């Protein structure tokens, strides 16, 4: 009802349930990339590739 | 189940299939 107090007020409510299995990983954590600088001594990181 | 889908004479076309157990 809309009346209810918010304890019998409904809520829409989501479980992400992870799974991690003998099947590979279909799902990953975000690829934040940083700006590029030439000409000067540095480490790298190219897809994986250090 | 049907859990997954996906998309992409003189002369031939060439197809090579296999899996990972899953890949």
């Amino acid at each position: 009802q809309p009346t209810n107090g918010v304890g019998y007020q409904p809520y829409r409510v989501v479980v992400l349930s992870f799974e991690l299995l003998h099947a590979p990983a279909t799902v990953c954590g975000p690829k934040k990339s940083t700006n590029l600088v030439k000409n000067k001594c540095v480490n790298f990181n190219f897809n994986g590739l250090t | 189940n049907c859990t997954f889908e996906y998309v992409s004479f003189k002369n031939l076309r060439e197809f090579v299939f296999k899996n990972i157990d899953g890949y």
